[PDB]
């Protein structure tokens, strides 16, 4: 027999992120991943590694370690992770967080542009998660780095219309999130689309659980998104970011490095990050952002053999 | 059906694969998980083979309340040697239960089964050369028979040629030479069997993440777990290296239609006494084993009240209306842990922290807000 090749009604868009010579595209796939005897890959999945505009508190000794240095300095730790291979770097405002340091747009806003400034890879602002707090700042984000082609993460169903509306007025793309459902991402899609911010100026993220945390729902339903671009669903049609380092990290197979019955701490780890990655990266995710660089480097290396 | 239903081992070891409908685990479910095996080579030393396979043993783990493992121990017969071979399995089934994946020439494999077909193992290589000779083993045996050639159309034709010969207790080896192959391989036979009900490949394959580099053996398997394949075969007897795999499998062999929940009713970490604490949660497993497995790590003996939120996990139950301080309040009257203790406090997830008050009154027993991880549990009851 032969080999059996489907043909493919439609695509993922390919979404650009930053603008000049530090662009950075994703997406484009007109078939499922790496199946390139019938349909493209134009792009290969991206990477990013996260830096806090406020010093990790709650990091494990492995993870903090690799940025030991530059974890105190927003700007270093971002030329770093450039330096251990980040295709792109996101920035998390922690400091914005209403129950925490509570900062300002403004205050927030000149550090995203010096952390901007200072690489040559576009840049990822991730809020605090406190939607109320996210669409107060990130205008005032878009704002300041008008024209540089940002990615602002998290528009959600309670909040994206300030984000969306800044992404539309200063030339930002926008993650588009809701919870490991295909209805609830298409919903929010569609609003979002309503404003007439372009398909190719979003990246959906279902809100995944790490390995052994989650990660089945999450598999499963960025395989949902990628067969719904390229079956013709038009509002799947847009890349998908999975906030790997996040969530892994969080593992106690990751977090607690003294339990004897689950072996070398050190090694677990990162094959927390590192399968997380590849298992969603076999589902159909575009964009990952990790946290540690070994994993990074790891799957990396993992992708140059499965490409 | 698509794919034959394959065994390897027998008596509850069994290792039983295939009978696969989908490939994508959404569409239905995927039924069998694959086994994984570890190679053992028998170049080693007496002493030697025990060792590894005593570490082999070992990779178990409790995942959501049950005990998984490694399936299959690889022999290899490196040696070339049959008299070696021979003796390297009998003495690998002295130290373990584990069916064995006999890897060697037509020689080696015959010496050995004289004593190991008993056991139903996997015979490796039934090749384009040998294949006459493995499949009159097999069939004296009536032993599964890895059929391995390089590329789809090698491999299906060997199949046909096997299959022609009477026998189709088959398992699948397409030799890639690189995980780009691999992914291609496994995705084709799993298609072609399914969607073409085409025949030489309507078997479960076998697999090999032998990667000196861990990181990338472990990443290697993670794609033939999520991908297809029936049995896996790696070299490590790290558990860090294999609680991943196992865990992966766990994950993507889950029935996506309904979570798996443990019964709602109170259950006594050690053995409690009226003195002991009473921990609020809920039913979904895999939470009521994260806070399990913290209370008994710590040797707390205990109470654990895993509420009834189908299956649901703390903040998916909370968001879904289905966590509330009524909801949690009747479990307390409804579970019977009253006449279980002489105290009237129950620690409810920090990350609900906000129904304490509400929850307090109400069911009138007193509510303490405990550290948003199960984790900090050890350290919160000391305190
Ligand atoms: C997998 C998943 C699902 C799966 C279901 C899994 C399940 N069986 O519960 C599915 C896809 C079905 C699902 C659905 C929804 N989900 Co959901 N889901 C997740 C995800 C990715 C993982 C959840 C998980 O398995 N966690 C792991 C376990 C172990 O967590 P855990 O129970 O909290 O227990 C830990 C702690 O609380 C604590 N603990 C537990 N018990 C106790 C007891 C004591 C005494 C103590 C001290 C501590 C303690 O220790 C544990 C270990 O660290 C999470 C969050 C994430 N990745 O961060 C979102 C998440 C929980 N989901 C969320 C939501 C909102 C939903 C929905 C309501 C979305 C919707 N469709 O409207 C739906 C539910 C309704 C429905 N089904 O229609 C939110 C909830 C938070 C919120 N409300 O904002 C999250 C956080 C996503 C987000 N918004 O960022 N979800
Ligand atoms: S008709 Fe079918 S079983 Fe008979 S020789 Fe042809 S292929 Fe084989």
């Amino acid at each position: 027999v032969e080999v059996l090749k489907e043909k493919w009604n439609s695509k993922v868009v390919e979404v650009t992120l930053g603008t000049g010579d530090k662009t950075v595209t994703l997406g484009g796939d007109s078939t499922l991943p790496f199946l390139t005897f019938e349909g493209e890959m134009p792009n290969p999945p991206r990477f990013a590694l996260e830096v806090f505009d406020t010093p990790p508190t709650d990091w494990p000794d492995i993870l903090v370690e690799p940025f030991k240095d530059v974890i105190n300095d927003p700007v270093a730790w971002a030329k770093k992770c450039v330096e251990y291979g980040a295709d792109i770097v996101a920035l998390r405002l922690v400091s914005a967080h209403p129950d925490g340091q509570n900062r300002s747009g403004a205050e927030l806003a000149e550090v995203c542009k010096a952390v901007a400034d200072a690489i040559d890879v576009p840049l990822m602002i991730i809020g605090c998660g406190v939607e109320e707090k996210d669409a107060e700042i990130f205008p005032v984000i878009g704002e300041a780095l008008s024209g540089r082609n940002c990615l602002l993460s998290s528009a959600t169903k309670d909040n994206y219309k300030p984000i969306v509306a800044t992404c539309m007025v200063h030339g930002h793309s926008v993650v588009a999130s809701a919870p490991l459902d295909i209805n609830l991402s298409k919903q929010l899609n569609i609003m979002i689309m309503e404003m007439n911010l372009a398909p190719n100026r979003i990246i959906m993220d279902p809100l995944i659980g790490a390995l052994g945390y989650g990660i089945e729902y999450s598999y499963s339903i960025i395989e949902r998104m990628r067969l719904g671009a390229l079956t013709g669903d038009k509002i799947l049609a847009m890349p998908v970011v999975c906030f790997i380092g996040q969530e892994a990290w969080k593992a106690k197979e990751a977090k607690d490095p003294e339990v004897a019955e689950w072996g070398d701490y050190a090694l677990r780890a990162i094959h927390w990050e590192t399968v997380t990655t590849v298992a969603l990266i076999q589902a159909g995710g575009h964009l990952f952002v990790m946290r540690h660089p070994k994993s990074l480097a790891e799957v990396k290396e993992h992708l140059k053999r499965i490409l | 059906p698509p794919v034959a239903l394959i065994k390897v081992g027998k008596g509850e070891k069994v290792l039983e694969i295939g009978h696969e409908t989908v490939l994508f685990r959404h569409d239905k479910r995927f039924e069998h998980p694959c086994g994984l095996a570890i190679l053992v080579e028998d170049t080693l030393s007496e002493g030697e083979i025990k060792e590894r396979v005593e570490k082999i043993n070992k990779l178990v783990f409790d995942r959501v309340g049950q005990m998984h493992s490694v399936n299959l121990v690889a022999l290899k017969g490196s040696s070339q040697d049959a008299a070696t071979f021979a003796k390297a399995v009998a003495t690998a089934r002295e130290v373990t239960d584990l069916p064995f994946i006999l890897i060697g020439t037509p020689e080696q494999l015959a010496a050995a089964l004289e004593t190991e077909g008993a056991n139903n193992p996997l015979l490796y290589a039934a090749t384009a050369d040998n294949y006459e000779q493995m499949v009159e083993l097999a069939k004296k045996y009536n032993v599964p028979l890895t059929v391995s050639a390089k590329g789809l159309d090698a491999l299906a034709e060997l199949v046909q040629k096997i299959t022609a010969l009477g026998y189709k207790n088959l398992i699948l080896d397409p030799q890639p030479e690189n995980i780009s192959e691999g992914l291609f391989y496994q995705t084709q036979i799993r298609r072609l069997a399914i969607k073409k009900l085409f025949r030489p490949f309507g078997y479960p394959t076998i697999a090999f993440a032998l990667d000196e580099n861990p990181y990338q053996a472990v990443m290697e398997a993670s794609v033939y777990i999520a991908k297809y394949a029936g049995i896996i075969v790696l070299n490590t007897v790290e558990p860090a290296d294999i609680l991943p795999l196992i865990t992966l499998r766990l994950n993507i062999y889950t029935d996506p239609q309904k979570p798996i929940a443990v019964e709602p009713k109170v259950y006594e970490i050690l053995n409690p006494g009226p003195d002991a604490p009473v921990f609020i949660t809920t039913n979904f497993s895999l939470t009521y084993f994260c806070v399990a497995g913290d209370v008994e790590g710590a040797r707390i003996p205990a109470y654990i009240l895993p509420v009834d939120t189908d299956g649901t996990s703390v903040l998916t139950a909370w968001a879904a209306g289905k966590f509330t301080p009524e909801k949690i309040a009747q479990f307390l009257k409804e579970s019977g842990i009253a006449e279980k203790v002489n105290h009237r406090k129950a620690i409810l997830p920090g990350g609900v922290a906000v129904l304490s008050g509400k929850l307090q009154e109400l069911s009138g027993w007193e509510i303490l807000v405990g550290p948003r991880e199960s984790s900090g549990i050890n350290s919160f009851i000391k305190q």
